């Protein structure tokens, strides 16, 4: 029963169409609860889940203007980076950042989170100390002396030991009857001839949550790992996710083969056959 | 709760 | 500057039946940059009024995001997901696998 919460930045320039548009979204585990983008008509911190609309004028006027404020700087972060590496003004570009805090069971704070990367490359993070930076190259050593003078480590660690752990806290409370409840998925296994000499075994595993999930197919109880197909969990769409494993068995053998089920909504692990 | 706003990179 | 391109999922919410209601789903992930067109067909001809996630990525920086709509499935009826990125030649089309 560990938790976390986590803010998703995206900017990305586009000469000619404007100035970068800025995104955040932030989710508590698997779950998103607000969302900005500064291309809206009307640019605003917005409710994506049911248990943050309670929240007062105050809450969401502050993040409004934090988002609003961050759409400046991060437009002036990239100006900057494109500097840092000497790239023309015709070429787009994406900046993102995500932070956060992990709690455990009892709700302290297990570890801080704070990262960055420009063009998709890790460019600078935040040591797990919360207190040192560890910068991809000699244009992020620029943005860590810039970081240092001003303080930021300081301030990153107060925030993550301190309100990000106590709004996690709360947001937890508040959406503790979905935040707190794992569903177990609903499992089968499917059978798909290829030939008259193999089928594919395919092991689904439907509505859960959390998205953490362990699917593995055993052929007399040794994983079948570098012969298994796993597809990437993806979202339903009504807050749970889906996943199947698949494994090519010879004719005739598919009776060696168990499916095998780890996820923290199962009162049990679970072994699975195909059953004809 | 969103940290901040703080220094540009 | 190194680009990624994108996986495609096709599949519906729900297992399921002709006739009744379900949601069609596309799920794009593991591109970057984040610019991406993806289409929902219906025996070729693009759905609309079709929506989408909010914009976010994985620990790998890689975006991803949800497109779906409200169906009804008939067993004429086919469906695929089209998808257009700065890494694609031309468009990709996914067929919606009913078993898949
Ligand atoms: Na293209």
């Amino acid at each position: 029963g560990s938790h976390s919460m986590r803010y998703f930045y995206t900017a990305m320039s586009r000469p000619g169409r404007g100035e970068p548009r800025f995104i955040a979204v932030g989710y508590v585990d698997d779950t998103q609860f607000v969302r900005f983008d500064s291309d809206a008509a009307s640019p605003r911190m917005a409710p994506r889940a049911p248990w943050i609309e309670q929240e007062g004028p105050e809450y969401w006027d502050r993040e409004t203007q934090i988002s609003k404020t961050n759409t400046q700087t991060y437009r002036e972060s990239l100006r900057n980076l494109r500097g840092y590496y000497n790239q023309s003004e015709a070429g787009s570009h994406t900046l993102q950042r995500m932070y956060g805090c992990d709690v455990g069971p009892d709700g302290r704070l297990l570890r801080g989170h704070d990262q960055s990367a420009y063009d998709g490359k890790d460019y600078i993070a935040l040591n797990e100390d919360l207190s040192s930076w560890t910068a991809a190259d000699t244009a992020a050593q620029i943005t860590q002396r810039k970081w240092e003078a001003a303080r930021e480590a300081e301030q990153w660690r107060a925030y993550l030991e301190g309100l990000c752990v106590e709004w996690l806290r709360r947001y937890l409370e508040n959406g503790k009857e979905t935040l707190q409840r794992a569903d177990p998925p609903k499992t089968h296994v499917t059978h798909h001839p290829i030939s008259d000499h193999e089928a594919t075994l395919r092991c689904w595993a439907l509505g859960f949550y959390p998205a953490e999930i362990t699917l593995t197919w055993q052929r007399d109880g040794e994983d079948q790992t570098q012969d298994t197909e796993l597809v990437e969990t993806r979202p339903a769409g009504d807050r749970t996710f889906q996943k199947w494993a698949a494994v090519v068995v010879p004719s005739g053998e598919e009776q060696r083969y168990t499916c095998h089920v780890q996820h923290e909504g199962l009162p049990k692990p679970l072994t699975l056959r195909w059953e004809p | 709760h969103l940290a901040s706003s703080g220094h540009s990179l | 500057m190194i680009q990624r391109t994108p996986k495609i999922q096709v599949y519906s919410r729900h297992p399921a039946e002709n006739g009744k209601s379900n949601f069609l789903n596309c799920y794009v992930s593991g591109f970057h940059p984040s610019d991406i067109e993806v289409d929902l067909l219906k025996n070729g001809e693009r759905i609309e009024k079709v929506e989408h996630s909010d914009l976010s990525f994985s620990k790998d920086w890689s975006f991803y995001l949800l497109y779906y709509t409200e169906f009804t499935p008939t067993e004429k009826d086919e469906y695929a997901c089209r998808v257009n990125h700065v890494t694609l030649s031309q468009p990709k089309i996914v067929k919606w696998d009913r078993d898949m």
